[PDB]
């Protein structure tokens, strides 16, 4: 996976309905991740490693 | 840790609600055992699954409705653990309202 | 003469399964010595022998009894 | 030797170890690293356990061993029980007897702990911090009281003299021999009597169960606590994990001497009178010492294992290191049997196969040493090694004589099922690879291209007595889970006996006047084809008009010259309109069923091996070939791809207009091209007409071709049409595992040239369908594991049943066309003593008979409506099953025998089928919706019909509609039989007045899922009620009220004029009329619209037993049943009056629906349908009839969807393992609202109504808990739980005294000892008929 | 605690495979881990929940195309054994071809 812009939508993962979850994975070439999450209230959160 | 130290846990938990709360009525033991439901469980995997490798729990099911829809697997094991301690919490609580009107 | 199928030796004595322990008790007087076979060999081994034996209808349990008791009298 | 059968693992008494080991021993030198000579006495050494090397000893004097029962200076002399190796062990003598640690933490407290005390006060007082007092009185404490020190100071201060507390467990000892079993138990039994507390009563009932354990054992619990403790032998110890050591510079010898080193510093400073914390200090560490010996003394997670312990535990080495799946499980030693390439053998007649030579040279090596013995042409054994290295020609003819007459088996690696594994007969082939019998690859369920198959040599007389009668591929004809014959030709056999009886239109040779009939003869010599026309020659043919004899008769028949020579293969008379047809896969299984069926198994062998032998010297002679001309084009075919790109284009049109979505464009693409498809194949089917035509013209079909693709799709043996579609014509669609497709599909073939987008998208059908293979394997293996380790206690052990009642087979099919027939369920099973004509006073078998085709033929000619069956379950038999019921053994022609193993067969049974069900049944389109017009609910076939449970509705209209739940139809065929299943809809809109019938036409129903039974059957306008807000917010003219989140029920308006029946709640309900409108009876008052079987994980919730996701609660004994019905104040749905009191009363948490409307007195066993039903339910009222009705049919309706057909024997066998567990209601003799054995029960009751008492026990009801527990229901230790840990079950079954008594088959795998089933349990019968004749 | 009897249990047995199928490269050794992974796993809950409670494994997963999708909680964790076993025996498999070439005297 090249380091740039990535995005999924998990197709209703982690909450089993069928909302689509956009995110904006940052990918660098070496060092920590950061990912964002959307919840199923409509609000935001980081994932970090 | 096996399952008999949950089971003690949650016994001195209700005890423990019972003479805080000071609740008489079998109606009103809803807000006190549940949350003996909810302090019992550990929240570290290996201590939950160190409960299952020994007696006094089970795998089956009373009520398909109490276990939530899930991909993993840690949930609904968890929610077993919660169902199992509810169901000894019932009878547990009518033996401790005989007790906590027979003590004081 | 290649035995098929011993199913013509269940007509007499109809188990499927004491057949392989009668049989086998009757050859291994064949096998080890001090015993003549009562039909003679088609260029075979003992086993074909002992289905042959057993589909003639010639030896059960009570001539294997019997032969036990002569035995054990003789010697 | 004698052999272990059942004995229990009670405890070892000090007098027993004292008598099996006699001695003294001090100053433990066991073994000097220095010298390694035989030192003195010591312990565990080799101065114990006798001799070291085999017949000596070196003791100084007496090395003969003359005497017995001494020893003197430092050997062992007494032997006296045994051999060298397996004698007496030794012992141990502490000054302190310490308890067992099993006891003491039997994971968690289970076993060996419960004396009215809890474990953490007892294993305080077992430190080095408390103690119990004993033997007290006279003070305000008790004996079972806790103390600390200064307590005990206190205690002892005011107690003053006759003080008794000992920190050991010796205080335990005097505690239990001063505790009364007896009346211990008769107060428990009193507690359990007067007590009302629901977690107190499982707990009374495990102490007064463990009591009588103690009681009826005979045995004191004194003997828990290790006084004498036996030593293991050194060389028991296996090699250390780590890397090779010795068995002196073990692991476990360290642990050894320090309990060891322990014990003689304890009786040290005991001679030197110690003071007390010394000797306390002293005992403490030998518990300790013993504590770790024994286990490895873990109490929580155990978080890291100290460095790799060293033998933490003993019970990781009798479970992990030695292993307790030692048999059958790692593999071991396959010893003389081995691998190649499996290639065909055109020959060797079915009971043969080939074997290569130069492994063959080496499979009978022992055997061929034995004959150069016997023959004595090898002296000594190194000639004969030398004659096997030199190969000379008289070691090939005692080859020759070994492989004669013996048998072999071959076996593949997956043998999903029995046949994987076949015997079969040795011949010599030239090579290295294995030709085999070309039919038997069905059976084995892989292809020739390169697949192994292991060799295994029978090394015993009995084991070629075991292949040659039971494992031959001759003695199994049938299939052993179907009835299906499971030796079929593929497309070799079938192909040449297609060509060889294929007719044609003006051929050489004309009016065959023939005799013989011979028709080989001129066609070998000259101007004669086997494909002529129809020529009259004189077929001779035996039937069977006489019983037990042959009719001979007499006929000329028009037929061709092929059919003339198979009639030369047909022995003994076959129907001659079997052969008067075209052969393909159907015909000719068709034919070998029949000739199984008649002939019996001598002549269809014989008939299937020369019918193989013709087939292939035909088709040899064929020379089928595939060539270019072979491959047609349809000429229109480009014009019909032109019409469907010319219809896209309209399409395209209508996705420039703006009135059809994408999804409705998806769907019209996919009719279109599958239209377009339809319409190539059926101008494909045309275009094979008159390809390759002889010498004839002007004729209507124009002599139909013989080119080999269309000869492949008209036999059916493997071609099909799904694959000559895709050759020529149009490919179509493809798969592709995202659910999407292209909307421009392939509109060549192979036969043109494709385009590189259009192979592109090909590959995507490939990548689909390549990932089903290496999927759901090992699923299909772990449940074939479950069903074996839940079903392996089940053997044939009685001739005579013995019962009048079973269960009633009765016909039912699926939805739609007939699937099933009676006639297939009715072969098999043996019937009861009565089946019943329509005529009465007519009876058909006196008490029973052997169901054949004689009596289905009796069955066929005559009416016959429900068939009563002896069956399983009822009718219990003891320590086994009679299975006089089991009638009709698959793959084999005979009355059911005793000893058949059954169980086994039943797991590969429901194995058999493959790796993921293919219901897909077209491509990945297809336009699957939910209903076009309408459900379509009537009758097909002829006779009058009749509906239950239905009303009388009174409606305006002709029509009778009905307002239930459940609805059947019953018709007439012969005599009452059904044989139409159709799901009638909960209140479906009827068309037909009830109460009147008819057959043929006049179809009675017409639903639709928008409409809703809740009508009125009185005229008069809609009753007023109350619109308010907040009830309108319902999902799936304007509603009003809503009962859910508050349709209730109010009184029928009966009059026109003046305001004024029972309505149900189904869960939705929507107003659809104003409050004051004039509506007439039967019209729309308020419509809307509101199990699951199939699939490879439904097979494994089936044979779970799980609980569904909406359960049932069924009703019992009548008692008067209504809306409301005195309902709480919370938690509706408690009926609480019941005429005839019954304190029966539950309580719903009103997720469930409402029960009843009609019915005001119901009875035991009717149906609430809540969803799905709950199958214990109906076990606990009911019966066992329903369930395994319910069990059987759900398996039926899962095997259905994909065409596999397995009898109902084997699940009514799984059916009958897992009804075990039976809880009683009624107190008896031994047992107090527990739940035991079956068998047991029916022991229990049969000795209560033998001799003394009237009835005590009565009234079981069972457990339908499914894998978990009825797995481990076994109630032998050595299966009861194999997987667990060994030493559980073994304290368990210790103190419970539980007894073998030999019922199991994996039992004598673990353990290792002739099975009890096959010619093993008639090994078994003869040792128990020799007992008893002395 | 349990995790390293198992994973003592599987090295043996795959040594075994490999000394018994005798096969000589990386490409094809496969189908002795097979029977490494179809046949050291246990077999029934209290092990399954007593293994994982031990050191060694963990719950996230190294390849996405071994995790099964069921909602029976048992399949998933024999395949959670099976897989972490797989994972954990490929290197000391290619370890013990290394020590395979030159350990018997033969």
């Amino acid at each position: 996976r090249s380091p740039g812009v990535f995005f999924d939508s998990d197709k209703g993962k982690t909450h089993s309905s069928g909302k689509v979850l956009y995110n904006a994975r940052i990918i660098p070439y070496r060092g920590s991740w950061l990912d964002f999450e959307f919840d199923p209230k409509d609000n935001l959160f980081v994932r970090i490693d | 840790m096996t399952y008999n130290n949950v089971f003690d846990h949650a016994y001195e938990m209700l005890k423990e609600n019972i003479r805080y709360d000071d609740i008489r009525d079998t109606d009103d033991l809803h807000d006190a055992i549940h949350m003996a439901a909810d302090n019992a469980v550990p929240h570290y995997y290996a201590d939950i699954f160190s409960v299952m490798a020994s007696e006094g729990i089970d795998l089956e099911f009373e009520d398909s409705g109490l276990m939530p829809d899930t991909k993993d697997v840690i949930r609904i094991l968890q929610a077993r653990i919660y169902e199992q301690l509810t169901i000894d919490l019932w009878e547990d609580a009518e033996d401790l309202l005989n007790e906590y009107l027979e003590e004081v | 003469m290649a035995r098929v199928t011993v199913q013509d030796a269940v007509e007499k004595i109809g188990n499927r399964f004491d057949l392989v322990l009668v049989a086998a008790r009757r050859a291994r007087q064949m096998q080890v010595g001090g015993k003549d076979p009562l039909v003679p060999e088609e260029n075979d081994k003992t086993t074909v022998i002992a289905l042959r034996e057993i589909e003639e209808g010639l030896i059960n349990n009570q001539i294997l009894d019997v032969r036990e008791r002569q035995e054990q009298q003789e010697q | 030797t004698e052999e272990f059968d059942a004995i229990k693992i009670a405890l070892a008494s000090p007098d027993m170890i004292r008598s099996w080991s006699f001695g003294e021993v001090k100053k433990p030198e066991t073994i000097n690293y220095r010298t390694f000579k035989p030192e003195r006495d010591g312990l565990f050494c080799a101065r114990i356990f006798g001799p070291v090397k085999d017949y000596e000893c070196l003791c100084g004097k007496y090395k003969r061993l003359k005497h017995r029962g001494v020893i003197c200076e430092k050997c062992g002399v007494e032997v006296t029980q045994t051999k060298v190796r397996r004698e007496r062990m030794g012992h141990i003598e502490l000054a302190s007897p310490t308890a067992h640690i099993w006891f003491l933490k039997s994971l968690p407290s289970r076993i060996g702990l419960l004396l009215d005390m809890p474990l953490r006060d007892i294993e305080r007082v077992l430190y080095f911090e408390s103690y119990v007092v004993i033997e007290g009185g006279m003070t305000n404490l008790e004996r079972q009281q806790i103390l600390t020190e200064e307590q005990y100071l206190d205690a002892l201060e005011e107690f003053g003299d006759e003080f008794d507390a000992k920190m050991g467990a010796e205080a335990i000892q005097a505690l239990l021999k001063s505790m009364d079993l007896e009346q211990e138990c008769e107060q428990l039994r009193e507690e359990l009597n007067e007590t009302n507390s629901e977690t107190k009563r499982k707990k009374l009932t495990k102490r007064i169960k463990l009591l009588e354990a103690f009681v009826q054992s005979g045995n004191k619990p004194e003997w828990m606590i290790l006084t004498v403790l036996p030593v293991l032998p050194p060389d028991l110890r296996p090699l250390v994990p780590l890397d090779g050591g010795r068995f002196a510079t073990s692991d476990l010898n360290d642990l050894y001497r320090r309990v060891i080193n322990r014990n003689n510093r304890l009786k040290r400073l005991l001679d030197l009178a110690a003071p007390d914390i010394i000797v306390r200090n002293e005992k403490r560490m030998l518990q300790e010492a013993v504590d770790a010996l024994l286990d490895n003394g873990r109490r929580g997670r155990a978080i890291t294992g100290s460095n790799k312990r060293p033998l933490k535990s003993l019970a990781d080495m009798i479970k992990g290191k030695q292993g307790r799946f030692r048999q059958n499980l790692l593999g071991k030693r396959v010893d003389y049997s081995g691998r190649s390439v499996i290639t065909v053998g055109p020959y060797l007649r079915l009971h043969q196969c080939g074997l290569p030579k130069k492994m063959a040279l080496e499979l009978f090596k022992p055997f061929i040493y034995g004959k150069l013995e016997l023959r004595g042409l090898a002296t000594t054994i190194k000639a004969a090694k030398k004659m096997v290295e030199r190969e000379e020609a008289v070691v090939w003819d005692i080859l020759d004589e070994v492989i004669r007459e013996h048998p072999v088996l071959l076996n593949r690696a997956p043998t999903l099922h029995r046949l994987g594994i076949q015997a079969f007969e040795p011949v010599l082939i030239e090579g290295k690879a294995i030709q085999l019998h070309p039919l038997v690859c069905a059976a084995y369920n892989a292809d020739f291209d390169g697949d192994q198959m292991a060799v295994h040599v029978p090394l015993t007389l009995e084991a070629q007595l075991e292949a040659r009668a039971l494992m031959m591929s001759t003695n199994n004809i049938l299939s052993p889970a179907n009835g299906e014959p499971i030796i079929v030709p593929s497309q070799d056999v079938v192909l040449g006996l297609y060509y060889m009886t294929r007719d044609c239109v003006n051929a050489k040779g004309e009016g065959m006047v023939l005799t013989g009939p011979k028709e080989a003869e001129r066609l070998y010599r000259s101007g004669l084809a086997s494909l002529h026309a129809r020529v009259k020659v004189r077929i001779t043919e035996y039937e069977k008009d006489a019983n037990g004899e042959l009719v001979a008769k007499t006929s000329l028949k028009d037929t061709t010259v092929g059919r003339a020579i198979l009639w030369m293969i047909v022995p003994k008379g076959l129907p001659y309109s079997i052969v008067n047809q075209a052969l393909g896969k159907k015909a000719i299984s068709k034919m070998l069923n029949t000739c199984y069926r008649i002939l019996g198994l001598k002549p269809t062998v014989i008939f299937a091996d020369q019918i193989m032998y013709t087939g292939f010297a035909y088709a040899a002679r064929s020379g089928a070939s595939v060539g270019i001309d072979d491959m047609v084009i349809p000429e229109k075919k480009h014009e019909i791809i032109s019409e469907a790109e010319a219809e896209v284009a309209e399409i395209q049109e209508q996705f420039q207009s703006g009135l059809v979505t994408a999804g409705e464009r998806y769907n019209k693409v996919i009719d279109i091209w599958a239209a377009a498809n339809d319409r190539v194949s059926k101008a494909m089917m045309d275009n094979l007409q008159t390809e390759t035509v002889i010498n004839r013209d002007g004729q209507e079909e124009k002599q139909v071709s013989f080119n080999s693709i269309y000869m492949m799709a008209d036999s059916g043996a493997r071609g099909s049409a799904a694959q000559i579609r895709q050759l020529a014509g149009m490919r179509g669609l493809m798969a592709k595992p995202d659910g999407s497709i292209i909307e421009t599909p392939i509109t060549a073939n192979f036969r043109e040239g494709l385009n590189v987008l259009q192979y592109f998208i090909s590959t995507h059908g490939a990548r689909k369908g390549l990932a089903d293979t290496a999927l759901k394997t090992a699923n299909s293996g772990y449940l074939t594991r479950r069903l074996v380790d839940v079903a392996q206690d089940l053997v044939v052990t009685e001739d005579d049943c013995g019962t009048h009642e079973g269960i009633m087979m009765t016909p039912v099919i699926e939805g739609g066309d007939v699937k099933e027939p009676l006639r297939d369920r009715v072969l098999g099973r043996v019937t009861a003593e009565d089946v019943l004509k329509p005529g009465t006073a007519d009876i058909l078998v006196p008490r029973n008979t052997l169901l054949h085709e004689q009596w289905c033929d009796l069955l066929e000619e005559n009416s016959v409506d429900a068939v009563k069956v002896r069956s399983v379950v009822s009718c219990d038999t003891d320590f086994g099953v009679c299975a006089h019921c089991y009638g009709r053994d698959l793959a084999r022609g005979h009355i059911i025998n005793k000893g058949e193993a059954i169980g086994v067969i039943a797991a590969q049974s429901i194995g058999e089928p493959g790796t993921q069900l293919t219901m897909r049944t077209f491509h990945i389109g297809g336009a699957a919706s939910r209903a076009a017009a309408e459900s379509s609910i009537q009758v097909k076939n002829k006779g009058s019909i009749k509906l239950s449970n239905v009303k009388s509705v009174v409606n305006s209209s002709g029509k009778l509609v009905i307002t239930s739940r459940n609805t059947e139809l019953k018709l007439i065929d012969e005599f009452g039989r059904t044989k139409e299943s159709y799901k009638v809809p909960y209140g479906a809109v009827l068309a037909k007045g009830d109460g009147e019938q008819v057959a043929g036409g006049e179809t009675v129903a017409n639903w639709d899922p928008h409409t809703m039974p809740v009508i009125t059957e009185v005229s008069g306008f809609v009753r007023f009620t109350d619109m308010i807000d907040g009830q309108t917010i319902t999902r799936q003219s304007l509603v009003v009220l809503d009962s859910a989140e508050r349709r209730p029920a109010l009184k029928i308006v009966d009059a026109q004029g003046n305001d004024v029946a029972q309505y149900f709640l189904p869960g939705k309900a929507i107003v659809q009329l104003e409050d004051g409108v004039q509506i007439s009876s039967g019209d729309t008052l308020a419509r809307i619209p509101q199990d699951i079987t199939g699939g490879l994980p439904r097979v494994a919730d089936l044979f779970e037993a799980r609980r569904p996701k909406e359960p049932a609660i069924l009703a019992e004994i009548s008692g008067i049943v209504s809306f409301g019905k005195e309902t709480k104040g919370k938690r509706r749905l408690v009926i609480t009056p019941v005429d005839g009191s019954d304190p029966y009363e539950e309580m719903i948490p009103k997720w469930r629906q409402l029960n009843v409307f009609e019915g005001e007195r119901v009875e035991r066993g009717d149906v609430i349908s809540d969803g799905p039903e709950a199958p214990h339910d109906i076990l606990r009222l009911r019966g066992v009839h329903a369930v395994t009705r319910y069990i059987v049919n759900e398996v039926q309706d899962v095997y259905r969807l994909q065409g596999v057909k397995i009898n109902d024997k084997h699940i009514e066998v799984i059916v009958r393992q897992m009804l075990r567990k039976a809880t009683i209601v009624n107190a008896g003799s031994s047992d107090f609202l527990e739940g035991e054995q079956v068998e047991y029960s029916r022991v229990k009751i049969a000795n209560r109504e033998l001799e003394a008492n009237g009835k005590v026990g009565a009234t079981y009801s069972r457990d339908l808990l499914g894998i978990t527990k009825a797995s481990l229901a076994t109630e032998s230790f050595i299966s009861a739980a194999s997987f667990q840990e060994t030493t559980r079950v073994l304290t368990e079954a210790a103190v419970a005294g539980k007894r073998d008594e030999l019922r199991g088959l994996k039992e004598n795998v673990i353990v290792g000892r002739l099975i009890p089933a096959g010619t093993g349990y008639a090994y078994h019968q003869d040792r128990m008929r020799r007992r008893a004749a002395g």
